[PDB]
RNA sequence: AGAACCUUACCAAAUCUUGACAUCCUUUGACAACUCUAGAGAUAGAGCCUUCCGGACAAAGUGACAGGUGGUG
RNA sequence: AAGUUGGGCACUCUAAGUUGACUGCCGGUGACAAACCGGAGGAAGGUGGGGAUGACGUCAAAUCAUCAUGCCCCUUAUGAUUUGGGCUACACACGUGCUACAAUGGACAAUACAAAGGGCAGCGAAACCGCGAGGUCAAGCAAAUCCCAUAAAGUUGUUCUCAGUUCGGAUUGUAGUCUGCAACUCGACUACAUGAAGCUGGAAUCGCUAGUAAUCGUAGAUCAGCAUGCUACGGUGAAUACGUUC
């Protein structure tokens, strides 16, 4: 993202709606995950260097 | 008491079934297994382990199940029916293994795969 | 093509660099913890640290540095640590407490031999050379097997390739077998170069 | 708003920009970038420049417009 | 490219008539997965045939498989007349009933599935054609036999 | 005959209903519960007084012509003030906001590659 | 009047020795403990695209589980109140008493 | 893995040029959550008026500098 | 009323630690071999089912729009801010899906059986009101407790009776609900009316070897609202594989 688009999000906007999530390690607009507050890129990178608590790779 | 208690579990279902002496009346859920399962070729299911020991009428069946639906919990009864038969006589085993009674059937559901639409189902292909 | 190697063993082999269980607020607790890894990498740059484990209990971080170099980022009074508690204090309200691990071999730490290939690679120091007084270094220390990557425009060519050198075993697909892997970029005025390293220390 | 517990919305501007407009017969055009805005009663006779994304389009309204937004009766888009 | 053959499955024998034919004929019929409305159709149609033929419905079946099945079929390789394994042949007996049933003009499965049975077992009904058109074909191709 | 339309009379009256113009399934249910007629009664075998009892009420709905001049009034009046509904009903494009790139054919009519 | 402990820790390892030391600890002060009996493992699971731009196909799981322990405490004694609370477990592991 | 605004980049109009954003430097202390007016809003002008620990943090001006989802996979 | 409580932990389940499958044992075959076939026992037999895990390399294959970065370019503008519009255009061509073309069905009524998930200012019960979408009040519940949430197909009846229909449900009118700052462009859902094509699809072409295909519902992420998509879940549950010329 731009740094003028950050800023933008993280600045308080006239409306609720108006509000958006963004990665905040990267500011990705899509594919921002609530509990992590992490896109899909950012998630895998942190996952794989066990700094994100309890996740590990899936299998069943 | 004279009861005779064995388990079945078949797909997402399981059976706690309860073989005492009686005249061959089976009641799941406190109902009769005709009301309780919609096709008597499920009865005929449930009834084979009799069949092959040749206990039929001997025993009333009452059965505990959860899980699944009606042919996973008939075929669960089938499973912990012969079972009990095992406890109520060792000699019964070479019969009840011989039908496959005595195996619990290890086939499940399979997960869906990612890209996959199923399991195995895959999307329409389409060269150019 | 090839998963990350700590990444797989992440969970099984190998346990999470952050120790800490949140559910409401594990968003915050994980930004926090990303602000001060940055932070100690930015301040520990020139101390040689392999990884930093974080753990979080009774509003308290607790931090396990570990370092090549342990005097430097203690320092002569235990000072540069004070100094790196109180900045660090600045950055978390949490109260901040430091722990300082010693590596007693640089050379069989992979991030350790990463980053100082790099460095040596952004002094215009021979890409082949480098990599194989590493991977020699590993293997007089014991190492059961080392892998080792340069990849990019490596003499400064224009077209961008990649070079490995291996010794002993590396078993990627074994998940028993606890694989010290770790990547270093490279600033060359040509353009950015990605070292890899693999290391197989080998069981106890 | 299509709820009718909320009344049709009008932006404020809008409405009042109208309401001053009441008192004198000889009406001005008003500018507005309101397409969202209701057609109320009062706006009948009115003339609305409203924006269209690229100019502002002349909108008069007429009896048969009112409980209609005024962007219904400016187009955004051409074709042929 | 393949190991080799495969063990088939087996079925038990239907609870109202004890044939384990009539359990797979529940199972060609069946669509989707429901088999109530298939073992349904089934009873039914056995029903209808016995009160119109006044004899066993398991017997004219019978009879009307007989008559379906065919005891040789062309395959091409020129197509060479061969001999029909016997599981081969209730599978195309029992497909053809079904399929030349579904075709018929009566407004419900069962009574067209009823009149198809009878008809088979006169040796009059389309699955009959069906085997017959099969031999014709295969006596054609006799001389391909070797 | 009910509203100006000869209803069949093989039918039941429930459905037979559904043959006018401005009558539904759900209004239909409704006009035979008022008059008390039953569902079931074909109107071959509806009588003189039970006919009278639906006429009564079907009366009460406004129905084929009546129904047809509101419609087609209501969408003249869009056209005539240019709304974006009235001018996509001028041009035979989806009326509703639907996409037009693809599809559209009902509004549209058959291709013309 | 039992105190209940529920334990959850992203590892079991850690929930189960936390949970024999919190058992131990009570049963020291003599008060009666059942369990730890263990609550139903809960998995969240992330499905994420492993590219960073198109192949949709290929996917990555990931899976965060936690490892639920419930220890009651019958009987309350002074002494165990204060061991209970007292008790320093390790970080991973989260506890909640309810006296 | 969620285009009504936002997202959003593209277009049109209305606007700004140490700048929406960072660090430093000089100067000052409240910096404003608030109300009112004109504005499509951005914003501007009136109100006020509160807060601040060597010394915190936040404003004003200027320059070092910022900014680019611009190009080249 | 009810596992509801009194009680119990039998069972079931939960989840930690262990046992179990290794060609181990026994027949033949085979080179005194590896293997092979068959059998016993076993819940399971021959890498039991499925998953993760993808060698050296190939396509200067994709991504400078996640990020980072060499060089290049712009810098009172290729940077920045706001309102509105567009990304939703529509003579057409193609890919992937959804729903149908009915009686193995439609409608109506009565009556059973899951799994896997989600929830704090969030899930929201019951009750009352509305035809309904919803509204009002408000219990419980940070979870094996409460709530989402009654699975649906199914089963048993009643009715329709082979046609563009009591099939199908596009489209359009009108009257609403909800979210939101605001549903005009351009949301979802409801009610009433309206009632298109479609009668099983040319040339051609796709998926699947078993709990699979097919079919039926269920849940989640994103998310104010917004799913025929995606990712998971269980229920019912087949047909066929002679064989390797093509
Ligand atoms: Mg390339
Ligand atoms: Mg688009
Ligand atoms: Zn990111």
């Amino acid at each position: 993202a731009k740094t003028s688009m950050v800023a933008k999000q993280q600045k308080k906007q006239k409306y609720a709606v108006r509000e958006y999530t963004r990665c905040e390690r990267c500011g990705r607009p899509h594919s921002v995950y609530r509990k992590f507050k992490l896109c899909r890129i950012c998630f895998r990178e942190l996952a794989y260097k066990g700094q994100i608590p309890g996740v590990r790779k899936a299998s069943w | 008491q004279v009861e005779y208690r064995g388990t079945g579990r078949r797909k997402n279902s399981v059976a706690r079934v309860r073989l005492v002496p009686g005249e061959g009346n089976i009641t799941v859920n406190n109902r009769d297994v005709r009301e309780y399962l919609p096709f008597e070729s499920l009865i005929l299911d449930l009834n084979q382990p009799f069949d092959v020991t040749e206990t039929k009428g001997n025993y009333d069946v009452l059965v505990n199940v959860h899980g699944g639906g009606f042919t996973g919990q008939a075929q669960a009864i089938r499973h912990g029916i012969a079972r009990a038969l095992l406890e109520a006589d060792p000699e019964y085993r070479g019969s009840l293994k011989r039908a496959g009674l005595l195996t619990r059937d290890p086939r499940m559901k399979e997960r869906k795969k990612p890209g996959l639409k199923a399991a195995r189902r895959s999307p329409q292909f389409s060269k150019r | 093509q090839k998963i990350n190697p700590i990444g797989l063993r992440v969970g099984i082999i190998r346990d999470w660099e952050a120790k800490w269980y949140a559910e409401k607020d594990f968003a915050s607790l994980l930004h926090e913890d990303l602000k001060i890894r940055k932070f100690i990498d930015n301040e520990l740059k020139e101390a040689s640290v392999s990884h930093v484990e974080i753990e979080r209990a009774a509003n308290r971080i607790n931090i396990a540095i570990h370092t090549g170099k342990p005097g430097m980022v203690i320092g002569k009074g235990g000072s540069e640590i004070e100094k790196l508690r109180n900045k660090l204090n600045a950055l978390t309200d949490k109260k901040v407490h430091i722990n300082v691990i010693e590596i007693k071999k640089v050379d069989l730490d992979a991030r350790l031999v990463a980053e100082n290939i790099a460095r040596q690679l952004e002094n215009r120091a021979s890409f082949r050379r480098v990599q194989k007084q590493a991977i020699t270094r590993a293997m007089k220390l014991g190492a059961k097997g080392i892998k080792t990557q340069v990849s990019g425009r490596l003499g400064g060519a224009d077209i961008a390739r990649a070079e490995q050198y291996s010794e002993g075993t590396v078993p990627l697909h074994t998940l028993r077998a606890d694989i010290d892997y770790a990547h270093a970029e490279a600033d060359t005025t040509y353009g950015k170069l990605g070292v890899k390293v693999w290391i197989y220390r080998g069981e106890v | 708003a299509r709820s009718i517990k909320k009344g049709p919305f009008v932006d404020e501007h809008l409405m009042k920009k109208v309401e001053a407009q009441e008192g004198s017969e000889k009406k001005q055009v008003i500018k507005t970038w309101s397409r969202r805005s209701t057609i109320f009663p009062n706006f009948i006779g009115h003339t609305f420049a409203v924006y269209d994304g690229r100019k502002h389009v002349p909108v008069y309204v007429t009896e048969d417009m009112v409980g209609h937004k005024l962007g219904e009766f400016a187009p955004t888009r051409t074709f042929k | 490219p393949r190991k080799g053959s495969v063990p088939k499955r087996d079925v038990l024998p239907d609870p109202i008539h004890n044939s384990k034919l009539v359990t797979k004929l529940i199972n060609k019929i069946m669509l989707d997965g429901k088999r109530g409305t298939a073992q349904r159709i089934l009873y039914s149609a056995f029903d209808l045939v016995e009160q119109r033929s006044g004899r066993d419905a398991l017997e004219v079946f019978e009879e009307a498989i007989n008559n379906i099945m065919p005891v040789l079929e062309v395959k091409a390789r020129y197509q060479v007349p061969v001999e029909v394994r016997p599981e081969r042949r209730t599978t195309l007996g029992l497909r053809w009933l079904v399929n030349y049933a579904r075709l018929r003009g009566e407004k419900t499965m069962e009574d067209r599935l009823a009149n198809e049975i009878l008809d088979a077992a006169n040796n009059t009904g389309g699955a009959v054609k069906k085997r017959e058109d099969t031999h014709k074909m295969a006596e054609a191709n006799k001389a391909f036999a070797h | 005959r009910i509203a100006g339309v000869d209803i069949p009379r093989e039918k039941r009256v429930v459905i037979s209903l559904t043959y006018i113009y401005g009558i539904g399934t759900s209004t239909a249910q409704k006009i035979l519960e008022e008059a008390n007629v039953s569902a079931d009664t074909r109107v071959k075998d509806l009588t003189d007084d039970e006919l009278g009892r639906i006429r009564e009420v079907v009366d009460g709905y406004k129905v084929e012509g009546d129904l047809r001049r509101e419609t087609n009034l209501n969408i003249k009046r869009l056209m005539e003030i240019s709304s974006y509904r009235g001018i996509r009903h001028r041009r035979g494009l989806p009326v509703r906001g639907q996409k037009t790139k693809n599809n559209a054919r009902t509004r549209k009519g058959p291709v013309k590659t | 009047q039992k105190i209940r402990i529920r334990l959850k820790a992203y590892d079991h390892r850690v929930i189960d020795q936390s949970a024999e030391k919190i058992v131990e600890t009570a049963k020291r002060s003599g008060a009666d403990v059942s369990g730890p009996i263990p609550l139903p493992t809960e998995k969240s699971v992330y499905t994420i695209i492993r590219a960073v731009h198109k192949y949709k196909d290929s996917r990555e799981q990931f899976e965060q589980r936690t490892h639920k322990r419930l220890i009651d405490i019958v009987n309350p004694t002074p002494k165990t109140v204060d061991a209970l609370m007292g008790l320093n477990l390790p970080s991973g592991v989260d506890i909640e008493i309810k006296l």
